[PDB]
């Protein structure tokens, strides 16, 4: 299902140039423009906000994925706690970018938010672990990358928004 | 944002048949039904002596449907020449994950009394009825309390006149009332 | 068309919505399913049938 994302291991040049080279390699492999999305990020001292595919959000410091609410359904509750859990610190960096799909797959790269930020990538699959099959895709796409590190021996499971831990880890690495 | 309304009341036990029969054939297509809920009224406070609206009472019916709570507290002033009005909200959460996060966030309970009853599909509004039952986990005013529960944004708020007209129509054994 | 836009919702207690619409929470369905939540009718159906 929702495969775990991967940190931008490849970092040897300009982030813009890196994204350009990644898109060029994707086009050389052969794909189509599957639209563009965004990956929000706002922490509260913990709960990292975000929204993606569609009208639903997540924010959780450390919990078993309590998400079944949309953007407004959670924003209203957040604003209601103006003194209980209102910990809106400095705005966390958030990436975005387009999305492509070779076949039964999807790819999505990130960009910097303030400029000294990362350019991580995200990929998923259509099966339910299939961690071996998805690897060869990136192996043929780029060099040594995609460690994966899924939650093995658990069936969290299916990785619902579990990538947020690695996201916050990369965000703290600044 | 949204708003909240209420037409709280009560009625005797023997006098329910004619009441529910009258209330049924008003705007319902067909096949009236009912539902038994589950009481998980909680409380989220401990820092300002002002509790929140944590009445996480969700039905124990067929699974799949996600549990949720609505905001009902701190009746705000206003409503010039109108009925009861208070800012409300709604937020759905994953099955059993909501109570998990509530217990992880360090909150306490508020009540354990369940109030099952019937539902009735109104028109631009909505009505509900239930009777308090003092029972255990798996199984008491002794009177079916009814009200006109309806949620909507600011808009025009002309629905107050419609609610008053319905209350006028619902004259015999029920009326409207606010709460404070 | 009357039925699909009317059997009562009864999603959780009384949010007064649609079953499929209410089911958006439990699973973040793809844009395809989001579009398939609704559909067209009338001329298109008869044309496809003919």
């Amino acid at each position: 299902v929702t495969c775990v994302s991967q940190m931008p291991v490849a970092e040897g040049k300009s982030v813009q140039q890196t994204v350009e080279l990644l898109t060029r390699k994707l086009e050389m492999l052969g794909a189509e423009k599957q639209g563009t999305f965004c990956v929000d990020c706002e922490t509260y001292h913990g709960k990292l906000m975000y929204v993606m595919h569609y009208p639903l959000s997540c924010f959780a410091l450390f919990e078993n994925g309590p998400c079944l609410i949309a953007d407004t359904n959670f924003d209203v509750l957040m604003v209601k706690l103006k003194g209980f859990f209102q910990s809106a610190k400095a705005s966390k960096i958030e990436t975005r970018g387009t999305r492509y799909q070779y076949c039964d797959f999807l790819v999505k790269v990130g960009t910097v938010t303030m400029g000294p930020s990362a350019r991580g990538i995200s990929v998923e699959v259509e099966y339910g672990d299939c961690w071996s099959l998805l690897l060869e895709f990136l192996q043929s796409f780029l060099g040594s990358h995609t460690p994966g590190a899924p939650a093995v021996f658990g069936n969290a499971v299916y990785g619902p928004a579990d990538t947020m831990v690695q996201y916050m880890e990369l965000f703290n690495k600044i | 944002n949204m708003m909240e309304y209420l037409l709280q009341g009560s009625v005797l036990d023997h006098s329910l048949e004619s009441l529910i029969h009258r209330l049924r054939g008003l705007c319902d297509n067909m096949e009236p039904e009912t539902f038994l809920d589950h009481e998980m009224v909680f409380l989220l406070k401990g820092q300002q002596a002002s509790p929140f609206v944590l009445r996480a009472r969700r039905s124990m019916d067929r699974a799949g449907a996600p549990w949720h709570l609505r905001y009902l507290g701190q009746p705000e002033m206003g409503d010039k020449n109108r009925h009861a009005l208070v800012r409300n909200c709604v937020d759905i959460a994953t099955s059993e994950n909501l109570t998990d996060f509530l217990m992880e966030m360090g909150f306490r309970m508020d009540h354990e009394f369940v109030a099952k009853g019937h539902l009735f599909r109104k028109g631009i509004m909505k009505i509900m009825v239930y009777k308090i039952f003092r029972i255990l986990v798996p199984g008491l005013s002794l009177s079916y309390l009814v009200e006109l529960s309806v949620v909507a944004p600011a808009g025009q708020d002309m629905v107050s006149d419609d609610m008053k007209n319905f209350a006028e129509q619902l004259k015999p054994l029920v009326h409207l009332e606010k709460i404070d | 068309e009357f039925h699909k836009q009317t059997m009562m919702p009864h999603p959780a207690s009384a949010p007064f919505g649609h079953k499929r619409m209410r089911l958006s929470g439990p699973q973040a369905f793809d844009k395809n399913e989001i579009n398939s939540l609704q559909s067209s009718e009338g001329l298109l159906e008869k044309i496809i049938k003919q």
